[PDB]
């Protein structure tokens, strides 16, 4: 299984993954993965239990969530593999992802509605379900409520930082993790959820399906900093409360931990990853 | 200490704070009734669930956030 970036895709690969994230919608498997994501959103605390976010397992448990979706994509078809965007690179709202073979654009101004691609609501399919806000169309704003995304220059400072994580494991701590997660620093990924706007900027936010390809690129960045830091590994590692240790079980599967996950090419390579 | 209660109509809409599938759970937002799930970050900021990346100083600049997000659209209650 490799996971390609985005902007090489072929024609082909691009119509694959968009019929086999459609077919996942009409099946009613798709809006399973919203929910469960908005439920951990909404659980996941900085003064209490947390597995999803803002805590040292935000990494782990992304790349589960991706695997589990990834699977399912290949339950309808085989040859389709996430695709990843690198949002440094590809920073523009004229990049090819946002084209209207592939993800379709920006919303239009009045409503944030998406107008153009196969997920506009007028195709018919795609219907926003899980959801707060009640209306039920895909809706962005690129650049919008942000003025521009994360630059590599930006991305590097956080990929040299030594330490995994650090106490207190959560939305304030210094270390990798949460520079990462961007709620201190110069912020990357919280950030890319702002600029894309609508769903991506919500508890909902993988009723997007940019969803997938922007937490497949931080599923990279991720890889690039261990073998940026090969000496360096997931912390805490033993009786923390309410945080993951590396060799504790995480919900909601129960059966994996931090420490099944480290390794990512057990489960897929990248098209490209640099080494140390 | 939590924050103090608020009530005002924002944009249109009526936004209420109050000290009190998610969180427990100490500060509840209501928009037109409506409860808006919403979380305190360490530092002392503020999101909701439809603001969720994108910190704010209080409770009510979280709720003033996502009147701004809704454009006028009702929002729908959280489970739980
Ligand atoms: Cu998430
Ligand atoms: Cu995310
Ligand atoms: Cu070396
Ligand atoms: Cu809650």
């Amino acid at each position: 299984t490799v996971r390609k970036n985005q902007a090489t895709l072929t024609a082909d690969e691009k119509r694959r993954f968009v019929a086999a994230v459609l077919e996942l919608k009409r099946s009613g498997r798709y809006d399973e993965f919203v929910r469960t994501h908005n439920e951990f959103i909404m659980s996941d605390t900085d003064s209490g239990e947390r597995t999803g976010h803002r805590s040292p397992s935000f990494l782990p448990w992304h790349r589960r969530f991706l695997l589990d979706f990834e699977q399912a994509l290949q339950s309808v078809d085989s040859s389709v593999t996430l695709p990843y965007w690198d949002w440094s690179a590809d920073r523009t709202v004229r990049a090819s992802l946002w084209a209207p073979d592939f993800l379709g654009g920006t919303g239009r101004s009045t409503d944030g509605r998406v107008m153009d691609g196969p997920f506009a609501a007028s195709t018919g399919n795609w219907p926003i379900n899980v959801r707060v806000d009640s209306r039920t169309y895909l809706r962005r704003s690129l650049g919008g409520s942000v003025a521009e995304l994360p630059t590599r220059a930006e991305v590097e400072s956080v990929l040299a930082i030594s330490a995994y994580d650090l106490p207190p494991y959560n939305s304030a701590s210094e270390g990798f993790r949460n520079h990462l997660e961007g709620w201190r620093g110069v912020n990357l990924h919280n950030r890319v959820h702002v600029w894309v706007g609508g769903q991506m900027a919500t508890g909902v936010s993988p009723n997007d399906p940019v969803f997938w390809l922007h937490h497949a690129y931080v599923d990279k960045l991720w890889a690039e900093w261990q073998r940026r830091h090969p000496d360096s590994a997931y912390v805490p590692t033993g009786g923390t409360p309410d945080v993951v240790d590396l060799n504790e079980t995480m919900k909601p599967w129960n059966t994996v931990r931090p420490a099944d996950l480290l390794d990512h090419t057990a489960y897929y390579t990248f098209d490209a990853l640099e080494h140390h | 200490a939590a924050p103090e209660s608020f009530d005002e109509v924002y944009k249109g809409r009526r936004i209420q704070g109050r000290p009190a599938h998610e969180h427990g759970g100490g500060y509840e937002v209501f928009v037109d009734g409506v409860q808006l799930h919403v979380m305190r970050n360490a530092d002392g900021s503020w999101i909701s669930v439809v603001s969720h990346y994108d910190p704010v100083p209080t409770p009510r600049a979280a709720a003033r956030a996502a009147v701004d997000e809704l454009q006028g659209a009702p929002l729908l209650p959280f489970p739980a």
